[PDB]
């Protein structure tokens, strides 16, 4: 699992 | 060369780049768009982040596969194979940061100066402190700490204005919240800070969320999401 | 651009940028090994099929969706909204068209003229058909049945060669005929040919699968199953 | 269903 960032 | 093309030209060609998913073209529409130095609207704002986020994008996970090799061929046993990966590495992580520092330059001249309202300048320093943060991914020279301040800097301005400005499920003060959290645990070392971040903002939007359509239920909720999907990856 | 750079070098760099999915880069360094004139080895061949496959077959998605949008805007009751559609698939038609001419002119100054062995020969040959029906999936004007009929002859050379020259379960071979047969049906108006060619194609194969050790066969039927999807589309 | 053609 790679962490979140916010959507384009 | 966007110069001679109307403004609502530029924006229309950038909704049907979104839609053929061609997003250099997106970004060198929108580019022209933000040149003709009037605001942006809301709209526009989000096509010029969705373009740039997907080139971008792009570069990073491309620069990070050609880390890993990179780093694979400096163990102890691994074959000489000369130059060609760290300069191929070279070649991706300079068309990044060219792509960084074009997007720093439109937010410096000039919608960071023009941008009053909490919602327009909360998203143009978000995004400022987004595009220092891609540069410090890939920094490792002596100013790798001033790239990383000045990260900090437009998020932390940014996190200012919107904890006095916008509702605690604001879209736009989540999304910042959840990036700038990232920024702690992965570029700042400050994995106890990132979870902090994460938590109150999810706390403190929860007990929000009551004041709330459904349509804007959903769009708070969505992110809310993601700042758990990283607590739970990192506790 | 690639001038200075050492074959092996753009050879390496070419798998480097498959490895981080970068085509259009993978296709500059493979045009430039190509320019330094020497032939290709098989590996060699299928990276720059690889590359510009890659790269084309993003345009021509694109210009599908760009297609259809400019077509609905056509229709009785459509609101005019001026150029901009056209301009728009035309920029994208424009870069799709130059970069099928590169190809062309990789395989005319020298691949074909230099290619003797049967597996590089039909290989390049369906490039050059291939190539041509990507142009006649955009043409339109006095030129379309010219496209049409440079794109027949490419596939019609290497189809005889293949005959002569390689078993009936050879990948090219099979790869081809899909191809042929693809022409056949959505570019010259003749889905009896398509069916025909696409069912002889398979049921020769099948007849010589017994020959094949367990990684040959493994690489032909992926080819014949291709085969027998568009059958089943099209009866 | 789109139809088939060879793999890059
Ligand atoms: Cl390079
Ligand atoms: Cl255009
Ligand atoms: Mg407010
Ligand atoms: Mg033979």
């Amino acid at each position: 699992r790679r962490r979140k960032s916010c959507q384009a | 060369a966007m110069g001679s093309m109307e403004r609502a030209s530029l924006i229309q060609k950038a909704k049907l780049a979104e839609q053929a998913e061609r997003y250099e073209d997106m970004a060198a529409f929108m580019k022209g768009a933000v040149e003709k130095g009037e605001e942006l609207s809301n709209e526009e704002r989000n096509l010029l982040s969705v373009a740039y986020k997907n080139v971008v994008g792009g570069q990073r996970a491309a620069w990070r596969v050609l880390s890993s090799i990179e780093q694979k061929s400096n163990e102890e046993g691994s074959e000489e194979k000369g130059p060609e990966v760290r300069e191929y590495r070279e070649k991706v992580e300079t068309e990044l940061q060219g792509v960084c520092d074009t997007v720093l330059g439109l937010l410096d001249s000039h919608l960071i100066k023009e941008a009053g309202d909490a919602e327009s300048r909360v998203f143009y320093l978000k995004m400022k402190g987004d595009y220092y943060r891609y540069l410090a991914e890939v920094a490792t020279g002596d100013d790798k700490k001033r790239i990383i301040d000045s990260a900090r800097s437009a998020y932390q301005e940014a996190m200012d204005i919107s904890k006095k400005e916008m509702p605690p499920t604001n879209p736009i003060r989540l999304g910042l919240a959840l990036n700038f959290s990232v920024f702690h645990y992965e570029i700042a070392n400050s994995p106890e800070e990132a979870i902090s971040l994460a938590k109150t903002t999810f706390d403190e939007a929860m007990a929000d969320l009551h004041t709330l359509s459904e349509d804007s239920y959903k769009d708070s909720t969505l992110i809310m999401q993601l700042l758990r999907d990283n607590l739970t990856l990192w506790t």
